[PDB]
Protein backbone atom coordinates (compact mmCIF):
# COMPACT_ATOMS: atom_id res chain seq x y z
CA UNK A 1 0.00 0.00 0.00
CA UNK A 2 0.89 3.66 -0.45
CA UNK A 3 1.90 4.73 3.05
CA UNK A 4 2.34 8.24 4.45
CA UNK A 5 4.75 8.98 7.29
CA UNK A 6 3.04 10.04 10.48
CA UNK A 7 6.07 11.99 11.69
CA UNK A 8 6.83 14.14 8.66
CA UNK A 9 3.58 13.92 6.67
CA UNK A 10 5.56 13.20 3.48
CA UNK A 11 4.95 9.82 1.79
CA UNK A 12 7.25 6.84 2.16
CA UNK A 13 9.25 5.75 -0.87
CA UNK A 14 8.73 2.01 -0.54
CA UNK A 15 5.28 0.47 -0.49
CA UNK A 16 4.57 -1.21 2.85
CA UNK A 17 2.93 -4.64 3.23
CA UNK A 18 -0.30 -4.32 5.27
CA UNK A 19 -2.56 -7.01 6.67
CA UNK A 20 -4.09 -8.88 9.58
CA UNK A 21 -1.79 -11.42 11.22
CA UNK A 22 -2.93 -13.59 14.11
CA UNK A 23 -0.86 -12.74 17.19
CA UNK A 24 -0.92 -14.67 20.45
CA UNK A 25 0.15 -13.31 23.83
CA UNK A 26 2.52 -15.53 25.77
CA UNK A 27 2.50 -16.10 29.55
CA UNK A 28 6.00 -14.60 30.02
CA UNK A 29 5.51 -11.10 31.43
CA UNK A 30 8.22 -8.79 32.79
CA UNK A 31 6.16 -7.92 35.90
CA UNK A 32 6.39 -11.56 37.02
CA UNK A 33 10.15 -11.63 36.30
CA UNK A 34 11.77 -8.42 37.58
CA UNK A 35 13.85 -9.21 40.65
CA UNK A 36 16.31 -7.40 42.89
CA UNK A 37 18.10 -8.19 46.16
CA UNK A 38 20.07 -5.70 48.26
CA UNK A 39 20.60 -7.84 51.33
CA UNK A 40 18.17 -10.33 52.72
CA UNK A 41 17.55 -13.77 54.17
CA UNK A 42 20.27 -16.39 54.17
CA UNK A 43 20.49 -20.16 54.33
CA UNK A 44 21.16 -21.74 57.71
CA UNK A 45 23.96 -24.15 56.76
CA UNK A 46 25.98 -21.88 54.47
CA UNK A 47 25.40 -18.27 55.50
CA UNK A 48 25.00 -17.14 51.88
CA UNK A 49 21.85 -15.98 50.03
CA UNK B 1 62.95 -43.47 63.00
CA UNK B 2 60.99 -45.48 60.41
CA UNK B 3 57.87 -43.27 60.36
CA UNK B 4 59.39 -40.70 57.88
CA UNK B 5 60.03 -43.51 55.38
CA UNK B 6 56.28 -44.22 55.28
CA UNK B 7 56.07 -40.60 53.92
CA UNK B 8 53.97 -39.60 56.94
CA UNK B 9 55.05 -36.22 58.27
CA UNK B 10 55.66 -36.96 61.98
CA UNK B 11 54.42 -33.51 63.09
CA UNK B 12 51.09 -33.77 61.25
CA UNK B 13 50.25 -37.32 62.33
CA UNK B 14 51.29 -40.81 63.35
CA UNK B 15 50.38 -44.29 62.06
CA UNK B 16 48.51 -44.78 65.38
CA UNK B 17 46.06 -42.00 64.48
CA UNK B 18 44.69 -43.74 61.33
CA UNK B 19 42.51 -46.26 63.28
CA UNK B 20 40.07 -44.21 65.42
CA UNK B 21 38.92 -45.22 68.95
CA UNK B 22 37.30 -41.75 69.32
CA UNK B 23 35.18 -39.50 67.06
CA UNK B 24 34.40 -35.79 67.10
CA UNK B 25 30.81 -34.68 66.64
CA UNK B 26 30.47 -31.37 64.78
CA UNK B 27 28.92 -28.20 66.24
CA UNK B 28 25.17 -27.72 65.80
CA UNK B 29 25.59 -24.93 63.22
CA UNK B 30 27.22 -27.48 60.87
CA UNK B 31 23.92 -29.41 60.89
CA UNK B 32 20.94 -27.11 61.54
CA UNK B 33 17.90 -28.18 63.57
CA UNK B 34 15.40 -28.01 60.65
CA UNK B 35 13.10 -30.65 57.14
CA UNK B 36 13.66 -32.97 60.22
CA UNK B 37 17.46 -33.40 60.80
CA UNK B 38 18.79 -36.93 60.03
CA UNK B 39 22.57 -36.21 60.39
CA UNK B 40 22.02 -36.27 64.18
CA UNK B 41 20.24 -39.65 63.71
CA UNK B 42 23.37 -41.06 61.96
CA UNK B 43 25.43 -40.03 65.05
CA UNK B 44 22.68 -41.50 67.30
CA UNK B 45 22.97 -44.87 65.45
CA UNK B 46 26.75 -44.94 66.20
CA UNK B 47 26.02 -44.08 69.90
CA UNK B 48 23.29 -46.79 70.01
CA UNK B 49 25.67 -49.42 68.51
CA UNK B 50 28.43 -48.59 71.06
Amino acid sequence: DYVTSGITGEPLEAYIYFGPVYYQKLKHMVLDKMHARARGPRAVLTRQP
Amino acid sequence: EDVPLLLMNPEAGKPSDLILTRLLVPPLCIRPSVNEDDLTMKLTEIIFLN
